[PDB]
């Protein structure tokens, strides 16, 4: 739905523009998303673009799809001459669907001096000015590169003044519970407690990332982005305790937002990766159950999303095998990290609800498969797997099973202990040696490595069953409605 | 010949399958040509081409057992004081009857309820296999409308046994191995049923009746009296364990009614311990350790009045004699107590590591004392011992007597806390025998020399 | 050492696994019944007592497990092979 | 050290709070 | 020592006793209330299970080669059904 003359305010072309409108250009027409030639210039500044589309009669005050204005994206990318040009142009103040006004929407890019001129504006009242103020503190406490502690406190304390500026009535901050993931600590409602916390910086982070939860709680807004840096900057510390229940206050954010997680899970099991690797790890299972838990549901929820609408759940797809993968490490952590009797026992919870639901993939891997193959090739997570309620005897798309991709592993003399006993463990509680898989094969024909060799044939067990159906199988005499049903099976198998 | 699936009448072959398992469950006497039949009567079941008659087995199989059953319980029900006997019989012809025929359903229990009974996983975070489903049910219809009952019979035997009466070991070890063998197979936690029903109400009891007994012991007997009859006590323990209780609830029993036995009366014993060891009672030196070498609060007691014991004696012995001017009298006292308290040690405590180690800081604190005038007087009077053994002093002395003399010194020597001042002195008087020239042999000399180096 | 035979009494068929006369007394330990009251016949052709088991033609060629070869057992005079049943 | 979120956002829709995922 | 195995033909065939307790089936019909006598299995499968007994406990383990057992065709569905009769 893009026009011409919206490509030509994006690039910021006085002169085509005005050639364009000059020629019978249309405004009002608007993008897919409803978005207007003026509003998305505003959002990138070009005073020149939206001075003359203003002169030329267009509308000012469109509301976007989600309810958002001109101004609004003018005063998130700080551009006061665009701001103070509709405010000119009477731009009224307009809440959007994410319940929130330009105001505040400058409030929370950290664009201070934009909070300024739309607090100069005659149409604002006294909350939305405490609010504002309060919000322009509180993100520029927990800004990833806007930050300045001196301005956080500075606007807080104006904010918290202008709450107590008037004797009769006295505004007094509707905060929230402490939490435990953010420290427990409670936002501060008279300014000498923010006098008292201005000197530890982290307690000045902590009333900001209560104001934010308070603030954009109530709304639709993603607010976890300021917790994902304040994680980042503990993690820097060292202080992973306190970071790992941050990201998991901001896991369950996201969750209540409806919104993908891969890439947090990822990062999550990332930092446990490096946290493992320097062997200051100390890491509790107990938290890991809660991880574990957490991309259950959230795997679980996105497979119902793929099986919606499978056209546009490519990206959703590629997620979830990403998914996988990382509770893939989180089984090689689990391994690497001791757990006590009732910590082993709720991650085996949480990876027998996975199993349970067969998690099927591009052809047809399951999560043993994942194990065994090269994504490496981890022997404890496997044993776990298979003790956990996965299947050696699963069929992969082309057929495969968990011992066919096992001993076609590549570099047998390195890693030659985990290879044996992945093949120990495999063949004890169901393992089928000659699973033909695709045309007629056996998994020891398969293999092209000979020391696996060596250890199925000495893990071989004969009986008539196999012999019998290898023989029928070659001879491809008709089988169906003259044998057992349970055998029917078992004759495909070969 | 007919191997292949066929259209089976249900009820015929259950009906036949129902006169064979009433006598295979009941240990009547059944042809085996019948039961090789049977068998491939139950093959066929399991496999029908219309339909797959296997459930249905198992459903009627689960029904007829279920009045199998429960006519045994009214049967034992309606019996009174013979409960125990009653049910010991029909557990050991149920066990040998599901044995059997976890056999005959072989077929249906390796193709058809293994692949739809519930796997480990799916357990641990209704279908089950016949053989174990006989005792489970024998679990749910048998033993738990009856554990009040099971349990109380259990316990006035078993304490009518510790009373002097003899019971039936055979009877009373079936029930309990029952209790258990009804859970032999759960994949976890096989003694949950035992150690639920009959482990907490039996070490109750024998908690209660022990403390009963410890109490009326204490009353009626002297120290001794009362510490024979306890260790006696806990030995009868331990056979009646091994006779009738399941072997891992061995040291749970023996723990409980020991800690009842003289934990509860820790005092009176640690009352005794100064008078028994003062005055010597090997016997009861022995029992005294035995017995409290389980309880933690008998032995740093047992220690401390040992060592005070070896230290006085010891400190006596050698301050018996003052100024003697011979110090061989004094190295020979204090080798006559270490030998003495070394030998007691290893006879009534067994050499155990504490008291001997009781026994050197005892030794310790005797020697390096500071009574005599002369201060650091032990280092000196060992450098004149030494001497006076190296020394000629015109006396002819056998070389091999003197070794022995050294190495008892070297003990001594190692118990002593400073040397720095016998070397000197041993320096000092080594100086002056070599310039007066009397001495043994100098190979004697550097013996010791090398004894010194060890 | 690698010899496993088939002796056959028409219906029953014993499977055994070098020397004919301990050959006879494995019958005896089976079939309950004296050694020389029996004569043993490789293919209805009569082997004398005695004789290596190897050279009446018994070998590990020839009498390997999967296929064993056959040996007549008669109770003396002879009493023949029954076969078995036609392969539907 | 540590990559922050992408939130690199859609060209069509200029709400930095909305979220339209780009194929 | 010794199991006769008799098929519901009517033979009469005889293997040791360790040769037969290979098979889940057979020890299960030898348990609880000798002289095994299937009235089910013919006579051509019978033997080819128990000359299967004895390939069982010779050639195996064996690294250097372990021979095929030779199905005939025509044999191949009914053994193959026999092994499940059996457990083997
Ligand atoms: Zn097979």
């Amino acid at each position: 739905n893009s026009t011409p003359l919206r490509a030509a305010c994006f690039d910021g072309r006085l002169d085509i523009v005005k050639y364009l409108v000059e020629n019978n250009a249309n405004i009002s027409i608007a993008n897919k998303y409803d978005n207007t030639c003026l509003m998305i210039a505003a959002y990138k500044g070009h005073t020149d673009v939206v001075r003359y589309l203003l002169e030329q009669r267009a509308d000012p005050n469109a509301k976007a799809h989600c309810g958002a204005t001109a101004l609004h994206f003018a005063a998130e990318a700080g551009h006061i001459d665009i701001v103070k040009e509709l405010i000119k142009w009477r731009a009224a103040i307009v809440v959007n669907g994410h319940g929130m006004t330009p105001l505040k929407v400058a409030a929370e890019s950290c664009k201070a001096d934009v909070v300024e001129l739309l607090l100069s504006h005659a149409d604002c009242d006294r909350r939305s000015r405490i609010e504002a103020l309060e919000l322009l503190g509180a993100s520029f406490a927990n800004d990833r590169e806007n930050y300045d502690i001196i301005k956080t406190y500075h606007y807080l304390y104006l904010a918290m003044l202008e709450r107590f500026q008037d004797g009769d009535n006295i505004l007094e901050k509707e905060v929230l519970p402490p939490i435990h993931a953010y420290g427990n600590r409670t936002e501060c409602r008279n300014p000498q407690e923010l006098e008292s916390i201005r000197q530890d910086r982290d307690a000045l982070h902590m009333e900001g990332l209560i104001v934010r939860e308070r603030i954009l709680g109530a709304d639709n807004i993603d607010v976890s982005h300021p917790i994902i840096y304040r994680g980042a900057v503990y993690a820097d510390n060292m202080e992973f305790e306190q970071c790992i229940k941050l990201w998991l206050h901001a896991l369950h954010l996201r969750q209540k937002g409806n919104r993908n997680t891969h890439k947090d899970l990822l990062r999550f099991a990332q930092v446990f990766s490096q946290m493992i690797h320097l062997n200051e790890t100390v890491k509790a299972p107990d938290i890991e159950c809660v991880l574990r838990c957490s991309v259950l549901e959230i795997e679980q929820s996105m497979n119902r999303v793929k099986n919606i609408s499978d056209a546009d759940v490519h990206n959703a797809m590629d997620n979830y095998e990403c998914n996988l993968y990382t509770f893939l490490y989180l089984v090689c952590i689990s391994t690497k990290t001791q757990c006590s009797e009732e910590d082993q026992c709720k991650i085996n919870k949480q990876i027998y609800n996975l199993i349970h639901l067969d998690p099927r993939t591009r052809e047809g891997f399951t999560l043993l498969h994942l194990a065994v193959n090269s994504n490496f090739p981890n022997a404890l997570v496997t044993k776990l797997l298979l003790d956990c309620g996965a299947e050696v005897n699963a069929v992969d798309n082309e057929g495969n099973s968990a011992l066919h991709i096992i001993v076609q592993y590549n570099r047998p003399i390195s890693d030659f202990l985990t290879l044996h006993s992945i093949i120990i463990s495999l063949v004890e509680a169901g393992a089928h040696t000659d699973m033909t898989n695709k045309q007629n094969k056996t998994p020891l024909d398969k293999s092209t490595t000979g020391v696996s060799e060596i250890l199925l044939k000495t893990q071989m067990k004969m009986s008539l069953k196999c012999l019998a159906a290898r023989a029928v199988r070659a001879n491809d005499i008709n089988y169906q409605d003259q044998i057992p049903r349970t055998l029917e099976e078992f004759v495909g198998f070969h | 010949m007919s191997l292949k699936p066929r259209v089976v009448d249900f009820d015929e072959t259950w009906n036949k399958l129902l006169t064979t398992i009433k006598a295979v469950v009941m240990l009547e006497y059944v042809e085996r040509a019948t039961w090789n039949d049977r068998f491939s009567d139950i093959y066929a079941l399991c496999v029908a081409y219309p339909e797959p008659l296997g459930e249905r087995l198992y459903t009627e199989t689960k029904i007829f057992l279920e009045n199998h059953v429960r006519h045994l319980h009214k049967r034992v029900l309606e019996s009174e004081e013979q409960v125990l006997v009653m049910y010991h019989r029909y557990w050991e012809e149920y066990s040998k009857g599901a044995d059997y025929m976890d056999c005959l359903y072989r077929y249906l229990n390796t193709q058809f309820i293994k692949k739809n009974k519930l796997t480990e996983a799916d357990l641990q975070y209704p279908l089950m296999e016949i053989g174990e489903l006989a005792l489970d049910m024998w679990r749910k219809l048998m033993v738990e409308p009856l554990q009040a009952i099971l349990i109380r019979m259990l316990l006035r035997e078993i304490k009518n046994d510790r009373g002097g009466e003899d019971p039936n070991q055979k009877v009373i070890h079936g029930v309990i191995n029952s209790f258990v063998h009804v859970e032999q197979y759960k994949k976890k936690f096989p003694l949950k049923f035992y150690q639920e029903i009959f482990e907490s109400p039996f070490l109750t009891e024998t908690g209660e009746y022990y403390k009963q007994e410890a109490s009326n012991l204490l009353q009626e007997s002297n120290c001794s009296q009362y510490m024979e009859k306890v260790l006696g006590r806990l030995k009868d323990e331990e056979i009646r364990c091994r006779k009738y209780l399941h072997p891992s609830s061995y040291t749970k029993v023996i723990h409980e009614c020991q800690q009842r036995m003289v934990a509860d009366h820790l005092q009176f014993l640690h009352a005794e311990c100064h008078n028994i060891i003062r005055q010597e009672k090997k016997n009861d030196m022995a029992n005294m350790y035995v017995l409290l070498r389980a309880v933690s609060t008998g032995l740093p007691h047992m220690i401390q009045e040992l060592q005070n014991h070896i230290h006085d004696e010891g400190l006596r012995a050698t301050s018996n004699l003052t100024q003697e001017n011979m110090p061989t009298l004094f190295v020979e006292s204090v080798l006559e107590v270490h030998g003495k308290f070394v030998q007691l040690i290893n006879t009534v405590l067994n050499g155990d590591q504490h008291f001997m180690s009781a026994l050197d800081k005892a030794l310790t604190s005797v020697v390096n004392y500071r009574e005599p005038k002369s201060v650091c007087k032990a280092p000196e009077l060992l450098a004149k011992y030494c001497d006076n053994l190296l020394k000629k002093s015109a006396k002819g002395m056998t070389e091999n007597e003197v070794e022995d003399r050294l190495t008892s010194f070297i003990t001594v020597f190692k118990y002593i806390d400073d040397k720095d001042v016998f070397q000197k002195f041993y320096a000092r008087m080594l100086a002056k025998r070599l310039i007066h020239g009397l001495s043994m042999s100098m190979d004697s000399e550097e013996a010791m020399i090398n004894k010194l180096k060890q | 050492m690698d010899v496993f035979l088939m002796i056959r009494r028409h219906k029953t068929t014993i499977f055994t696994d070098s020397t004919v006369f301990e050959l006879k007394r494995i019958v005896e330990g089976i079939l309950k019944r004296p050694p020389d009251e029996q004569r043993l016949y490789k293919d209805d052709q009569l082997l004398d007592d005695g004789k290596t088991l190897g050279e009446c033609g018994f070998t590990s060629q020839t009498a390997r497990p999967q296929a064993p070869a056959t040996v007549g057992l008669a109770f003396t005079f002879e009493a023949c092979i029954e076969p078995f049943s036609s392969p539907p | 050290l540590f990559k922050e979120s992408e939130e690199i956002r859609t060209p069509n829709c200029n709400c930095k709070y909305c979220s339209h995922p780009l194929l | 020592m010794y199991v006769k195995l008799i098929s519901s033909d009517g033979h009469e065939f005889i293997v040791k006793r360790e040769h037969a307790l290979t098979s889940g089936t057979i020890k299960a019909m030898l348990s609880g209330p000798n002289e095994v006598n299937f009235r089910e299995i013919p006579s051509h499968v019978l033997s080819k299970v128990c000359m299967y007994f004895t390939y069982k406990v010779r050639y195996t383990n064996s690294s250097t080669e372990i021979p095929e057992f030779p199905i005939a065709p025509e044999i191949a569905l009914e053994l193959l059904m026999a092994a499940n009769f059996l457990d083997c």
